[PDB]
RNA sequence: GUCCCACCCAUACCCCGCCCUCAGGGUAGAAACGAUGCCCUGAGGAGUAGGCGGCCGUGGAGGUCAGUGACGAAGCCUAGG
RNA sequence: AGACUAAUCGAACCAUCUAGUAGCUGGUUACCGCCGAAGUUUCCCUCAGGAUAGCAGUGUCGACCUUCAGUUUUAUGAGGU
RNA sequence: CCGGGACCGAGGACCGCGCUCUGCAAGGAUGCUGGCGUAAUGGUCACCAGCGACCCGUCUUGAAACACGGACCAAGGAGUCAAGGUUUUGCGCGAGUGUUUGGGUGUAAAACCCGCACGCGUAAUGAAAGUGAACGUAGGUGAGAGCUUCGGCGCAUCAUCGA
RNA sequence: AGAGACCGAUAGCGCACAAGUAGAGUGAUCGAAAGAUGAAAAGCACUUUGAAAAGAGGGUUAAAUAGCACGUGAAAUUGUUGAAAGGGAAGCGCUUGUGACCAGACUUGCGCCCGGCGGAUCAUCCGGUGUUCUCACCGGUGCACUCCGCCGGGCUCAGGCCA
């Protein structure tokens, strides 16, 4: 007897792309080349965040790097490991460089229209390998519809499973001390 | 595809993992909404609160084509003009001409505001206007007028 | 560009028409692969520059890849054959694989091909004959 | 020729682990197979009864899928297929199909004796 | 009879599919990989000049 | 009934060899690699109901081995490997 | 006499609805590897049955924050065996 | 500090730590010698001998049971398909997305092309008539990966106070 | 009339065959089993034994190990021949022994020197061609002490099994 309560116990984060993008396994390479061998953490960051999925890859938009290119960061590099999308409520767009996993068209359209260039992942690992003068950034995990109907239950104001909405469907009963109780 | 699945891991093991004093017979429990108040009130009200009851009046052959007005903000409004001229009245270089766009050619009845407006003067024909978006339209240099 | 040899590897990694994979062992039928082993090292067939060995009737036959004309097969080979001395062949063929950094790790791999096939075209001497153990007394009658 | 010096072979085990019940029935096999009784004596690891298959059997990897001679079996249909041992002949040794023909039989050994490869089943 | 014979898939997906062949067909070493013939031919986009 | 010496053996403890699982490192101005590879170090291995992963076979379809065959394909028997 | 009505009668025989429904018996097909339970809470014309909470597996993400503990010590409260 | 006996030999150019320092017992066995080169060593099968070993499947707290099914062999033999949901993995486009009801064309049940509407999403809330999302650089406070001219700026997310 | 990622004689319609047939029930109705010699019957003339059926010879054929019980002919079960065990079961696991049978490895390789023999030019040089543009090839020149094979002798090294 050895008294221990876990054994064999395995990692909990990804290790490898479940993708099979040639490409992607190219750009691994790389990276796993670049943490390994060079001392900077967005590296290894970087890479980590070149693992995850699409639902844990959200969208940004040039909205949210506007946001975040005030205050002294307009000469900073952004850096987003997922997909930019064009903003219609935004009539202007700012100069700025942008380094991104791919670009919409309208998105691209827009920024070499400002003024601006965008680069690759390749291009960004070739000019600033080490990361300098750069900020990474995410887009919003919760912004999602399916999160909306995690754990619902009693007095969590979660939204609920109906196959249409009206006067008809749920209300009544448990909703309104008119009939019966209210939640 | 069936050379993936489930059921073909199962092989070689008695009860096809379904368990052993608890057989899966046919229809334990009921068929369908069976025992909504009586034995399946637990899912029924932690899940579902609001089955039982009646709200609010009745309404004889109804017509939804009374009840059709889409609705488009103010922020998108200059999004309805085509990207070359957009690009020249926002460059700014007419200073004396403006646009009229007609909102019921583009399928919009109802015109609400919600964000904030350019200082370009314009006109738009809607069915309905809100009140914040007269007053934003006004505060721009320009005016809506109803056209039915 | 968007096409280089390690994306050709990628592609034709997990399979092509030139793999004969099988239990104890894999092996590939290319004819600008040395050893026969499947490997990025030694797939001729994907990288630019490659070395090839084939018999003639009487000696060697190397062929090696123009990086020139990848557009053009039909002059994309660069092939002469050495039928004077083996030691002679082997330095050729050790200087035209090290002298130039042209595909210098296959230095050993190229020689040893050319001794091999050197060594296969002498007159096989006569076997000797088998021998019996249990069964020589059931002939003894 | 004589194969390259390796370590020792050891086996660990030369049964065949045989299936329980087997020997008094006509109708089953001796191809193991798993017993999924609630009161089986063997899967229940009883003294004095048959063992059962483990990962702990397992051989070395440098002897592994290796004939007590040296070599690793590689099975052949023709003389086209025999060429690519010309790298290999004190690592692997041949074996022609049981399909090929006498005089393919008699062409690919005339082509393995100038290579040098050992053939296990030429005497026919 | 009526389980699901035909599947339905994007008609972008479609271009992009026919798109990847057409830039693959002009890699000779995918052609020598593929099992063809090819040691014997000038350029590998082969044009004929309308003599057909 | 009490005390004191020597001695026998478990799948238990110590040392060594081998198998698998998990965890931590090294490998490109590439003389380079089934990079899903190789090398170094440490710990662990019982199990019904049940969960997941990897692999072996059977009938058909597309591509490829310019595959085997009436000088014998498939099938069957065989205290022969 | 609940007797007889083609060896069938306390409601004949033949085909169809019909593959009638079953909280109840019986069975449920190759291999290896890793993890690994419960007969307990609440409601039901409920007690040979279900939902609900609990135990378990798999897929993960953010830290690696340094965070925690079926444990000891010191200071200070409650209890009616 | 000197004897006696047993089991084992993993690794495969040098690199390191050391000593009694022309060298060594110091990051894992080498040297000399004998017989035989075949049934000798080794493997399969049958039998005698020493020790061990209750009949499978199943319900059950408990089965070798005086609990049930099974005389023997060959072939057949049991979680499938459709519609509608839900979460997760891969892919395309992205504030938009979906060609195939239909038309053109064709080497003809294949492939390719075409367009008005329409479905879901972009705005909610009330039984209903109805109304309809910026005081601020789209807010303040405490934590936050990362970057930095070293002062600071601070994604995602959690908590909290406001609009 | 044209087709199939459909089934392949216990399957596919109940029926691949004189199948809604044979057969059962007074009747309404119920309802099977059964494909394959060989390319061509060339389907064994004749002799002999026998009451007959049959047998042995002898014939046709590539084959009668295809003979109208006819392609291939597995298991349950049975006969003969060969080997072995048995004092109220048999079967099985670990480890030797006896008896029967058997797969591997081994039979040398490498290098050097000396001599014999046959050779045919080695280095060098210049002309042309290709190329990784500096290395290669081809055309001629060499001249015994170069290179290249064959044989005999010697030497060193390593190579099977048990100790
Ligand atoms: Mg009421
Ligand atoms: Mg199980
Ligand atoms: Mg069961
Ligand atoms: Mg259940
Ligand atoms: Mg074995
Ligand atoms: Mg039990
Ligand atoms: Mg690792
Ligand atoms: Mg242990
Ligand atoms: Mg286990
Ligand atoms: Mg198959
Ligand atoms: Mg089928
Ligand atoms: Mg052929
Ligand atoms: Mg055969
Ligand atoms: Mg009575
Ligand atoms: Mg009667
Ligand atoms: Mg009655
Ligand atoms: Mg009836
Ligand atoms: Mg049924
Ligand atoms: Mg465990
Ligand atoms: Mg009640
Ligand atoms: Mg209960
Ligand atoms: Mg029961
Ligand atoms: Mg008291
Ligand atoms: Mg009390
Ligand atoms: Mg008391
Ligand atoms: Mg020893
Ligand atoms: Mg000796
Ligand atoms: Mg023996
Ligand atoms: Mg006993
Ligand atoms: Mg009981
Ligand atoms: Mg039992
Ligand atoms: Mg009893
Ligand atoms: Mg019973
Ligand atoms: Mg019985
Ligand atoms: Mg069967
Ligand atoms: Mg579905
Ligand atoms: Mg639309
Ligand atoms: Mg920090
Ligand atoms: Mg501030
Ligand atoms: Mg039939
Ligand atoms: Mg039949
Ligand atoms: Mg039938
Ligand atoms: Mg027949
Ligand atoms: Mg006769
Ligand atoms: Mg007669
Ligand atoms: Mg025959
Ligand atoms: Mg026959
Ligand atoms: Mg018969
Ligand atoms: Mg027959
Ligand atoms: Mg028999
Ligand atoms: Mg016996
Ligand atoms: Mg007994
Ligand atoms: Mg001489
Ligand atoms: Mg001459
Ligand atoms: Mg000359
Ligand atoms: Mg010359
Ligand atoms: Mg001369």
């Amino acid at each position: 007897g050895i008294d221990l309560r876990w054994k064999h116990v395995r990692s909990s984060h990804r290790k490898a792309p479940k993708s099979d993008n040639v490409y992607l396994k190219l750009l691994v390479k790389l990276y796993r080349f670049l943490a390994r061998r060079t001392e900077a953490p967005f590296n290894k960051v970087v890479l980590r965040r070149l693992f995850m999925s699409r639902i844990n890859r959200p969208p940004v938009s040039l909205s949210r790097i506007a946001r975040n290119l005030k205050n002294g960061n307009e000469k900073k590099t952004v850096v987003v490991v997922a997909t930019v999308t064009d903003d219609n409520r935004l009539l202007q767009v700012p100069k700025m460089e942008v380094a991104a996993l791919r670009f919409t068209a309208k998105a691209r359209a827009r920024i070499e229209a400002a003024g601006g260039r965008t680069l690759t992942l390749d291009q960004l690992a070739l000019e600033k390998p080490t990361g300098a003068n750069t900020l990474l950034l995410r887009g919003p995990k919760n912004a999602r519809e399916a999160v909306k109907h995690f754990g619902f239950g009693p007095h969590k104001h979660k939204k609920p499973y109906v196959r249409s909405k009206g006067r008809k469907f749920e209300r009544a009963r448990g909703r309104r001390r008119s009939r019966g109780f209210k939640v | 595809p069936t050379r993936f699945s489930k059921t073909r891991k199962h092989r070689g093991h008695v009860s096809a993992g379904k368990g052993r004093v608890g057989k899966h017979r046919k229809h334990p429990g009921g068929r369908g909404m069976a025992g909504g108040q009586h034995h399946h009130r637990t899912n029924l009200d932690k899940y579902h609160p609001g089955y039982f009851g009646k709200v609010g009046m009745r309404h004889f052959h109804l017509l939804r084509n009374h009840y059709w007005r889409p609705s488009i903000n103010i922020d998108k409004l200059w999004s309805l003009v085509p990207s070359d001229v957009r690009e020249q009245y926002l460059s700014g270089q007419k200073k004396d001409t403006a646009p009229v766009i007609d909102l019921l050619s583009h399928g919009y009845a109802k015109l609400l505001g919600k964000g904030r407006l350019p200082e370009i003067p314009v006109v738009v024909r809607a069915r309905y206007v809100s009140a914040e978006a007269e007053r934003k339209v006004k505060e721009a240099g320009g005016v809506v007028e109803l056209v039915a | 560009s968007n096409v280089s040899a390690d994306l050709i590897w990628e592609v034709s990694r997990n399979y092509n028409s030139f793999l004969v994979k099988q239990r104890t062992g894999t092996f590939s039928r290319d004819a600008l692969n040395l050893t026969n082993q499947h490997s990025r090292k030694h797939a001729g067939f994907v990288n630019d520059k490659a070395l090839g060995i084939v018999p003639a009737e009487k000696g060697v036959k190397v062929i090696a890849k123009k990086v020139k004309a990848a557009n053009k097969p039909a002059s994309s080979l660069y092939t002469v054959t050495y039928k004077s001395t083996a030691r002679k062949a082997y330095k050729a063929i050790a200087s035209q694989a090290a002298k130039h950094g042209y595909r210098a790790d296959l230095r050993q791999a190229a020689v040893a091909r050319a001794s091999a096939i050197l060594r296969s075209q002498r007159p096989v001497k006569p076997e000797p004959p088998k021998k019996l153990r249990g069964a020589a007394a059931r002939r003894a009658a | 020729v004589a194969a390259k010096k390796h370590v020792p072979i050891v086996k660990k085990r030369t049964k065949r682990f045989m299936r329980h019940q087997s020997d008094r029935f006509k109708c089953l096999d001796s191809a193991w197979r798993k017993p999924k009784g609630i009161d089986n004596r063997v899967r229940r690891r009883f003294k004095g009864n048959l063992a059962m298959p483990s990962i702990g059997y397992g051989s070395n990897k440098k002897t592994k899928h290796m004939m007590p001679s040296g070599h690793k079996a590689f099975l052949v249909h023709n003389v086209k297929d025999v060429e690519l041992l010309l790298m290999h002949n004190r690592t692997y040794a041949a074996e022609i199909a049981h399909n090929v023909s006498s005089r393919k039989r008699i062409d690919i050994i005339t082509r393995a004796k100038q290579l040098g490869v050992k053939v296990t089943n030429a005497k026919a | 009879i009526w389980r699901k014979w035909h599947v339905k898939i994007n008609q972008g997906q479609k271009r992009f599919a026919t798109a990847s062949a057409l830039a693959a067909s002009a890699v000779a070493p995918l052609l020598m990989a593929r099992g063809h013939q090819v040691s014997t031919v000038p350029e590998v986009p082969l044009v004929v000049d309308s003599a057909a």
